[PDB]
């Protein structure tokens, strides 16, 4: 073609730590993210809306709230995302007695949640293994072949670093985590 | 390994062609990267020297 | 235990972990600025006549 | 510059005076036993070997 | 009252199936007035359902098409030809082209003739010259982009075919055919960093899902190179778009298996094989 060619061609031609404002920004939580991975029995307030907005893009939030029931909305949205992507997530709490009622409530809320302690090994095949940091520090020094599958490490009560006899565990752990683990 | 082939567009397995592996001579007790063979077998999760 | 689990591995040195520790954060905060200042003042030292 | 470097050296020396680390820092068998231990690693492995 | 009635008629013509046909009936009642030669156009809206509404559309067309219905009669004959085989189209095309002398109104008969000819006929002069007149009659809004897309289907100077795929998707954006064809033919040609720009632009305007065709291609482009992190993120977004396409699941499984993960690759491959159990590769990989 000669004339059609012309008749077509004429038409064809550093900071490293971002202090996000607590209260102002979020106005549109449902225009984007219209299919949330978890549905509550109430309305998530502003800061949990921002924390979920940043958990969608695989960032690394540092939530700092008052009440213990306000943090676990994030702490279980991250596990709903972990089960949606087929990946695995490790929830680590410092107190040995605190990581039992969390096991029960996370097994009641959704599916499979394994628990690991000094002797108990309930379901070491689930996707929400619940651990004491002294065990994660012990399976970071060897491979343990679970670290190949992690997405999130939910350090629960990170204000125990100020302790004098167990604060070295959180810093032996926070260094050895491989790069792909948020 | 007999790796598959893929049509560059609308990928479908045309045929299987043999190629050379590249990350052998790498073991679980002498290298540290996410390419080493998984491990001996189903094994204790932690408390494993070597 | 930390010393043993780091001496055991060859490519990891124990002083690396000490470098990355939080009680060393103030000293090691602007390390890239110290090293770039070192590498860019080595040029300036080469100037004066003998 | 590392504040704790002399203490690392002293720990390595005390380790090497017992039979846990060869010269130039290579772990011996007692070291690999005392590595994977919960608490009181020094005392427990010393009790075991004796 | 002319502008609102014309807008209602256009909405009726371009609307959805039978419920939208009822909306078209409501619009016709709202503009139930003289100049009955528009009623036949309403019949075409009924053809958008073609189940007990075409017969009513047939009655409306017979009643309206009285004096000449020149464009309307030709369009109705073309619709009848589409409902039947392409026999009627050959007779209708000559009369319509001889009667309505235009370039853009001729482009409507040109698109009907190209839809009839695209099945079997070579049509180097019946539809291709009709498509040439439609290309010289390139309209402002959504009236000649699809003609250029349908003219460049599989052959006939691929190099301009990429150009009119890129134009047919750049002007009209909601469709997910012209853009995919353009990027696919681009990756068939040597140049690569131009497809990436198109994919980036489409991805940026992706609101929430519903852009699987872009996410998937760019994810594969990141997987062919050793950049597994971005590929994994892209494919996860694509899977969120629509969680049933097994191609997405299989490719994501390969993405996980390229880097360390072994039981997540296993889980994804198992899920991929669970639906569409015909694929041998997924079962073998599991």
């Amino acid at each position: 073609l000669a004339r059609a060619s012309s008749l077509e061609d004429l038409v064809l031609k550093e900071q490293w730590a971002i202090p996000v404002d607590a209260t102002s920004p979020v106005g549109d939580f449902y225009r984007l993210i219209p299919q949330p991975a978890f549905q509550w029995a109430f309305e998530p307030d502003v800061f949990q809306k921002q924390a979920i907005l940043h958990l969608e893009r695989h960032d690394s939030v540092f939530v700092a709230a008052h009440t213990s029931a306000g943090k676990t909305v994030v702490a279980e949205y991250a596990i709903a995302l972990a089960q949606k992507h087929m990946t695995r997530t490790i929830y680590t709490s410092p107190i040995k007695a605190l990581s039992n009622q969390k096991f029960r409530d996370f097994r009641n809320t959704f599916g499979d949640v394994g628990l690991l302690t000094g002797d108990v090994q309930l379901h070491p095949e689930a996707s929400c293994l619940i651990m004491t940091t002294e065990i994660l520090r012990s399976m970071l020094y060897s491979g343990s072949d679970v670290i190949r599958d992690l997405e999130w490490v939910i350090f629960d009560e990170v204000h125990y670093i100020n302790d004098v006899e167990r604060g070295v565990v959180w810093e032996e752990v926070l260094i050895m985590l491989p790069d792909h683990v948020s | 390994d007999l790796q598959a082939q893929r049509h560059p567009t609308t990928g479908q397995i045309l045929g299987y062609k043999e190629v050379l592996l590249e990350n052998t001579n790498l073991s679980a007790t002498t290298s540290l990267s996410l390419r080493r063979p998984p491990g001996p077998a189903s094994q204790s999760l932690w408390g494993n020297p070597t | 235990t930390m010393i043993l689990n780091l001496l055991r591995v060859d490519a990891l040195r124990v002083e690396d972990m000490m470098k990355r520790s939080f009680s060393e954060f103030p000293s090691r905060k602007d390390s890239k600025a110290h090293e770039q200042a070192l590498a860019e003042l080595t040029k300036r030292l080469g100037a004066l006549e003998e | 510059s590392l504040l704790l470097l002399p203490e690392y050296h002293q720990r390595v020396e005390v380790l090497r005076t017992l039979g846990y680390v060869d010269e130039a820092g290579t772990v011996k068998l007692a070291g690999r036993v005392a590595c994977a231990m919960s608490s009181h690693e020094l005392l427990l492995t010393e009790l075991m070997f004796d | 009252l002319h502008l609102k009635a014309e807008a209602l008629i256009k909405l009726s013509d371009y609307d959805s199936s039978e419920e939208a046909i009822r909306t078209l009936d409501q619009i016709s009642d709202a503009d139930n007035i003289p100049g009955l030669l528009v009623l036949k156009s309403l019949a075409y809206r009924n053809k958008g359902s073609f189940d007990e509404a075409a017969k009513i559309m047939e009655d409306l067309l017979s009643s309206y098409p009285d004096l000449a219905e020149v464009h309307a009669l030709e369009a109705l004959i073309h619709f009848t030809k589409k409902d039947y085989l392409q026999a009627e189209k050959c007779f209708q095309r000559a009369l319509e082209k001889d009667t309505e002398v235009a370039e853009y109104h001729y482009q409507l008969g040109l698109t009907y003739w190209f839809m009839g000819e695209e099945t079997r006929k070579d049509k180097t002069k019946a539809l291709t010259h009709f498509l040439k007149a439609a290309r010289l009659d390139t309209y402002m809004g959504k009236v000649f982009c699809y003609l250029g897309h349908y003219y460049r289907d599989v052959v006939g100077d691929k190099n301009r075919a990429r150009g009119c795929y890129r134009k047919a998707f750049e002007l009209d954006d909601t469709d997910a055919e012209s853009g995919a064809a353009a990027v696919d033919l681009s990756v068939e040609l040597e140049d690569m960093e131009m497809a990436l720009a198109i994919l980036t632009t489409v991805t940026q305007k992706a609101s929430a899902g519903t852009a699987k065709w872009a996410w998937l291609r760019r994810g594969l482009y990141y997987l062919k190179a050793g950049q597994h992190s971005q590929a994994v993120a892209d494919l996860q977004a694509a899977l969120r778009a629509d969680p049933k396409d097994f191609n997405c699941w299989e490719s994501l499984g390969e993405a996980y298996l390229s880097r360390g993960g072994y039981t997540t690759a296993l889980k994804s491959f198992t899920k991929a094989s669970e639906l569409n159990p015909e694929s041998i590769y997924s079962v073998f990989k599991v």
